[PDB]
């Protein structure tokens, strides 16, 4: 029964990494506020002009606005090497807002992906009233589902202070006899319901839309073929790296990888950097669906003047 | 993109009759086909509509229960089947298209009827 | 049936045709123009959006449920029976037509 | 989808309290900055790196004995 | 053969300082933390402060907060308590102890396994 | 944080039972330790956590928990263990000790 001892030297450049990431996060927050705010304003203001503004766009803009608005709390906790000066209620409330809004944004991406194909094929001869009612029902259900899936993670979250480090943190405190399960459980719900199912639906229902547009002759003259694959690829690039980093973390936790201080440094750096890249997702959504479209450009130009 | 109507004529009340709307251009699976009858010295009046992609029909409350509408996707046309005509059923029938455009999906307007045929005249002696 | 009341049914240039609905339709109203013995052609789809190629004289509007079409430049060709329409609720209901002379 | 600031970075986050000295092959002590001292093991059957809880009497005595040499 | 030895204890004058040295031998110094404890004359124990050898984590009691400082040196297994601004009340016997700060899910192990023999400090004039 | 132990003094003889109570003004998750200080020697360590005996301590000594109430028990008391006893909590960053309990002879 051999024994072994290993020390993990304190990381030298953590400060430099976190300071650079804060520099990126400030720009993310500023641009996200600007983009999402203007989209919501134009979406509300366009209904007067007579446009049939789509509800999903408005809900997506709101969800992105909330997620991006919760950044400053993260920045403050990040500058201080991930320590929680604030109280327990602040940590719970901020996490719940972040989780619910982020999940809602992803679900709305999937919803519009399906709705585009349904609109070209099936709803092409449905009265405006019926389609609007269906949209409202779907929007309410999506919000409810996001809230329901967000609750469990926040419920078990608590703030503590390290006995030795003498520093304050906020972290999840799952039931003593199920911690492992809970952890793994949440991650699956964070992946399947987060990436696998949404991405699969989006890819399939945009490929079908492209095929249908190809079968058409008048539409493809006015539409764009690449931009559809641009949506899919942008989603993949924004989200896949972060989920891959997360999956690597779980693999490390279960000891699927030998332990090395260098491994810890790379995982720490990768998780934080990919988190910043993922949050760029809320920054970029407004452009993909609103700024590209010519009608939005014209309406936004009119409003700006 | 042109629509031409073929049918019409004189048939005594109580019989059957068929109408066709032939379309040349856009494929018929990305727009909805509607029929509008204008009676002699009267105004326009909706009759029926169809989405050929899946077959979501719809009829006015006056004809609900004696008419049929079916779209031929292979030849890109529409066919309306009539049963049990009426004394006032005489009218000039137009076939119209309500369009659609995916390049305005998120921020779209309420499209109407833009392409109207010339129409066939049905008479019920 | 969401009946549409289109008035006036006659007219004598500042030309206004005001059309209202029983319920409220979210800017689904349209307008048309069929000349004697001819198929109607669209003039304003949705609330107040001209159709590509339609002259600039035609101009729409909306007041919640008191829709109205305006032509502040009356030209000789613009003589026909314009039919106010709504598409928000099935069935599609047309106005009564406002013949101009 | 919790933000990583609320996350906790340690070699172990959970434990296991069914292990037997008869089926342990390689202990390991990690002295990490943000988590103090933690243990990791390597069974003979599963050949898996299962974490260990210091609460066990024999585990803690053996570790402290080793660190004195 | 674990052992802690205290040195640098003797007569002092108020408003001054004494440099208490705690020399360790027989265990992996870097893998532990060192606690300074105090005992007033003919009274109970009273925790003063401690240091964590490797990463230099420190804490102080409210009474001695910002008045006593701890430094570490794993090269020679030394822990220095620099105590300035002494007062007559500070007279006591000071002990040096160690602990291995294991990780329990809620708390950190803090039982002082080994105690130094302790040195006497007197503050007077 | 205050950790108060009772009684402030106690008396017993050989072949006897003895108990000392310790209470806190907050909740400590089994994070306590029991020491004994001899007349003029550095205190030893008897129990850690809540009831986990140390490697070398005898068998009689034991601990128990009931909320914020830890009771150290001694059975078949022997003459040598007539010395002051102290109660400590290490849950919080700032530790604290009990006043004491001198087990004396009747
Ligand atoms: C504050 C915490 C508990 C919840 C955070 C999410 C908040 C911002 C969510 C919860 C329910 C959401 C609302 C649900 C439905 C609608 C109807 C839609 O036509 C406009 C947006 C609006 C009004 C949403 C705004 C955002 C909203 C209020
Ligand atoms: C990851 C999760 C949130 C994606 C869930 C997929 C969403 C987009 C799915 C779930 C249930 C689906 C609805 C189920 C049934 C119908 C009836 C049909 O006649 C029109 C489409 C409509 C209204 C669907 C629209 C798309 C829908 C709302």
């Amino acid at each position: 029964i051999v024994v072994d001892t290993v020390m993990c030297p304190n990381m030298p450049n953590k400060s430099v990494l976190l300071y650079t990431l804060s520099f990126i996060y400030i720009f993310i927050f500023v641009i996200g506020m600007i983009a999402n705010s203007v989209v919501v304003w134009v979406n509300i203001q366009a209904k007067t002009t007579g446009y049939d503004t789509h509800c999903y766009i408005l809900n997506l803009a709101i969800a992105d606005l909330w997620v991006v608005l919760t950044i400053p709390v993260w920045v403050v906790s990040l500058v201080q090497h991930n320590q929680w000066p604030m109280g327990e209620l602040t940590c719970k409330v901020t996490h719940l807002i972040f989780s619910i809004n982020l999940f809602g944004s992803i679900f709305f991406l999937t919803c519009m992906s399906v709705d585009r194909y349904l609109s070209i094929t099936y709803f092409t001869n449905t009265p405006s009233s019926r389609k609007k009612m269906v949209r409202r029902v779907v929007c309410i259900l999506v919000w409810l589902l996001a809230f329901c899936v967000s609750l469990p993670d926040t419920y078990y979250l608590k703030t503590v202070t390290s006995a030795s480090n003498n520093e304050t943190y906020c972290r999840s405190f799952y039931p003593e006899h199920s911690i492992k399960e809970w952890l793994i459980g949440m991650e699956l719900v964070s992946v399947v319901l987060g990436f696998a199912v949404p991405f699969s639906i989006i890819a399939v229902f945009y490929f079908l839309l492209a095929r249908a547009i190809s079968a058409s002759s008048d539409q493809e003259k006015h539409s764009s073929r690449k931009i559809i694959f641009s949506y899919v690829v942008v989603f993949l690039v924004c989200w896949l790296p972060y989920h891959v980093a997360v999956l690597l973390d779980i693999f490390s936790i279960l000891h699927y990888i030998p332990f090395t201080c260098r491994l810890e440094h790379a995982l720490f750096t990768a998780l934080h950097v990919t988190q910043c890249l993922s949050l760029v997702h809320c920054c970029v959504n407004p452009v993909l669906y609103s700024f590209i479209n010519r009608n939005y450009r014209y309406e936004l130009m009119k409003a700006f003047i | 993109v042109q629509l031409v109507e073929s049918g019409g004529g004189l048939v005594q009340p109580g019989g059957s009759l068929r109408l066709s709307c032939a379309a040349s251009g856009f494929n018929i699976s990305s727009s909805s086909i509607h029929w509008v009858r204008q009676a002699p010295g009267k105004g326009l009046e909706w009759v029926a509509s169809i989405s050929p992609s899946y077959g979501y029909t719809s009829y006015a409350d006056s004809v609900k229960g004696r008419f049929t509408i079916s779209a031929d996707t292979s030849k890109n046309t529409a066919y309306l089947q009539m049963n049990s005509l009426r004394a006032e059923d005489t009218a000039v029938y137009y076939c119209a298209r309500v369009s659609y455009w995916d390049w305005t999906w998120g921020w779209s307007k309420y499209e109407g009827m833009d392409y109207w045929g010339q129409g066939t005249l049905v008479t019920v002696s | 049936d969401i009946q549409m009341t289109q008035s006036p049914s006659s007219l004598s240039d500042r030309v206004t045709i005001t059309c209202r609905a029983s319920q409220s339709v979210s800017s689904a109203v349209a307008w048309y123009q069929q000349k004697p013995g001819k198929a109607p052609k669209l003039l304003i789809y949705s609330a107040s959006s001209l159709y590509s190629g339609v002259p600039s004289r035609f101009s729409g509007s909306r007041s919640g449920t008191d829709f109205t079409l305006t032509i502040s430049s009356l030209q000789p060709e613009d003589f026909a029976t314009y039919y106010c329409q709504q598409s928000y609720y099935y069935p599609i209901t047309f106005g009564q037509g406002t013949k101009v002379e | 989808l919790r933000h990583q600031s609320l996350s906790y970075r340690c070699p172990c986050r959970f434990f296991e309290s069914h292990v037997a000295r008869a089926n342990v092959k390689h202990l390991k002590i990690l002295n990490t900055p943000n988590c103090a001292l933690q243990i990791v093991a390597r069974l003979k059957n599963n050949n898996r790196q299962v974490c260990i809880d210091p609460k066990l009497k024999w585990i803690q005595e053996y570790l402290e004995k080793a660190l004195n040499k």
